[PDB]
């Protein structure tokens, strides 16, 4: 991302692609390394009634 | 007949129910007790069992088995062991206090009932098991028994009939479970009142390991009058297969709570109004009725309008006649709390022997405590229903069923009240 305008033009022309739109190196677009806690859902056997094991 | 009720005084059996006549032998004889007892005994066990059979009498202790057939299990030859009659005077079902009146006001009816019932079974003696709290009543019974012994009506050559018969009174020590017939026997044998599994049946292996029949106080005490007046006289009262007269206890939210003798199949509404003075605050103030002791499911006012008071009619209403203890709850009642207290009762009375009642009833009690406060989720109502079905039919004795049925009655008829209680709690918190 720090490449000068001339170098961007040079390596774009050499490759034939717009390399600046799809850089191999990751910058700020990645997910934050700290996330809010999850709260995961429970399966279909998490019931208080009509749930005898012999039926499932 | 199609209408039942309005029993006439001449057709009542317990004619000293209220203790306004001499309860001792002289008074008892003037009222017809101990009359032609010798002729009854000499008629033979087969004749006595036939008269009780034709009477259509059914057990008055709560379960209602045909009495004549039940007592016929004993009518079998000797095999060396003594045979006994055990009279169940434990009288422990909440709401039920009928057997108390028989013992203290009509003891000689019970004593004669033991002898006649004892003869039909071939039993050498009768043990009357009476709850420990009934101290004064037991002392009355002992006095009557001594009068019978002195008059030669019981004991050696009882009533001059050549039949030897003793009557012993044994007191309990505080346990509802000892009303259960096998737990009663275990208690007499000096053990914890824990019911036995069946088989064997008491008619094969009973008290002291000998043939026994356990009969309710009311069942035994009406037998001498049935033999005197005939089985057909008894069967003329009540519906078919619901024969006879019955002692009813009307308690709770009625104007004049009382014990009364009435015909079987009398309408529940008629019984409450004619004898108990009606529901407190008027009939329309009625909420629910427990028709036959705390072990029978409640029924709402709508069911109570037309339901008859007998075994078959109440089974059709998804409940039971039980002991015929009518507990009335008006609309001021906290129905959820009232049932929760009965579950607390069964939790205190469970003998703890077998897993589903030892652990299940205590579990139901904890859930009901939260349901009283609304401190639960609606999904727990179906869970509580399912828990009660895992107790019912899986325990050693019927106390487990007796704790499951009241819960089922509440959920069946008052689920909206349970859900409303939960909504209120959640909004507040
Ligand atoms: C011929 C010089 C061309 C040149 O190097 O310009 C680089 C310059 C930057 O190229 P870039 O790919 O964009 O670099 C990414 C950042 O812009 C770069 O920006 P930056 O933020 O990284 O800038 C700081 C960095 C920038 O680096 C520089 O200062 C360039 C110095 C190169 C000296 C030649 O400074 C340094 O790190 C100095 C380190 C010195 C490295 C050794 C260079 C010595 C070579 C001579 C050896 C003789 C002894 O390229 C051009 O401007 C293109 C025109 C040059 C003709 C090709
Ligand atoms: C928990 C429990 C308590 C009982 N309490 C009594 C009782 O107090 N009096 C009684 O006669 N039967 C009681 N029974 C019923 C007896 O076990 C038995 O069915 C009855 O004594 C049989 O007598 P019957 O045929 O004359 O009704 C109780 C049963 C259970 C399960
Ligand atoms: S059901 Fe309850 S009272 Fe009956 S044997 Fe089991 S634990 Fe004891």
């Amino acid at each position: 991302a720090s490449a000068t305008r001339f170098i961007q033009w040079l390596r774009n022309w050499a490759s034939g692609r717009d390399l600046q739109a799809k850089l191999q190196l990751r910058y700020q677009e990645i997910s934050k390394r700290t996330q809010p806690p999850p709260k995961l859902p429970v399966g279909p056997s998490h019931k208080l009634s009509n749930n005898y094991y012999c039926t499932r | 007949k199609t209408s039942f009720g309005s029993l006439k005084d001449e057709d009542r059996i317990f004619t000293n129910l209220y203790g306004r006549h001499d309860w001792r032998l002289k008074g008892a004889q003037s009222r017809g007790d101990w009359y032609k007892t010798k002729e009854i005994l000499l008629k033979g066990p087969d004749w006595i069992l036939g008269e009780v059979k034709t009477s259509g009498l059914r057990g008055r202790g709560g379960a209602g088995f045909p009495t004549g057939l039940k007592w016929s299990f004993m009518n079998k030859p000797s095999d060396g062991r003594p045979k006994y009659l055990v009279v169940n005077a434990d009288e422990g079902e909440p709401g039920t206090c009928k057997d108390r009146e028989i013992i203290r006001h009509d003891p000689h009816k019970l004593v004669e009932g033991c002898l006649v019932g004892g003869r039909a079974m071939g039993a050498r003696a009768a043990y009357i098991y009476i709850r420990g709290e009934f101290y004064n009543e037991a002392s009355n019974l002992q006095v009557a028994i001594r009068e019978a012994y002195e008059a030669g009506l019981i004991g050696k050559n009882a009533c001059g009939s050549g039949y030897d018969f003793d009557v012993f009174v044994v007191r309990g020590a505080g346990a509802y479970i000892c009303g259960e017939e096998t737990a009663l026997i275990e208690s007499i044998e000096g053990k914890q009142g824990k019911p036995r599994l069946k088989p064997p049946f008491p008619a094969d292996v009973g008290v002291f390991g000998c043939p026994t029949t356990v009969a309710n106080v009311e069942t035994v005490a009406v037998s001498p009058t049935i033999c005197r007046r005939g089985g057909a006289w008894f069967a003329s009262f009540g519906r078919e297969r619901n024969s006879g007269t019955k002692l009813f206890n009307i308690s709770g939210h009625v104007n004049n709570p009382c014990t009364v003798e009435e015909e079987m199949s009398v309408p529940l509404k008629e019984l409450i109004e004619k004898h108990a003075g009606g529901v407190t605050g008027g009939w329309d103030n009625l909420l629910a009725v427990i028709p036959g002791g705390s072990s029978t499911p409640l029924i709402p006012k709508s069911v109570c309008e037309t339901v008859l008071m007998d075994f078959d009619a109440l089974i059709q209403a998804q409940t039971g006649l039980g002991t015929a203890a009518v507990i009335v709850m008006d609309r001021s009642t906290d129905i959820v709390k009232a049932i929760a207290r009965l579950i607390e009762f069964y939790k205190h009375e469970s003998c703890g022997q077998c897993t589903p009642c030892r652990e299940g009833v205590d579990w139901m009690n904890k859930v009901m405590a939260r349901f009283v406060r609304g401190d639960a989720r609606p999904a727990e109502i179906d869970s509580l229903w399912e828990i009660s079905k895992q107790i019912e039919g899986h325990t050693i004795c019927a106390l487990g069923d007796g704790a499951a049925w009241p819960v089922q009655g509440l959920i069946r008829h008052f689920r909206p009240e349970l859900e409303e209680r939960m909504q209120q709690f959640a909004q507040q918190h």
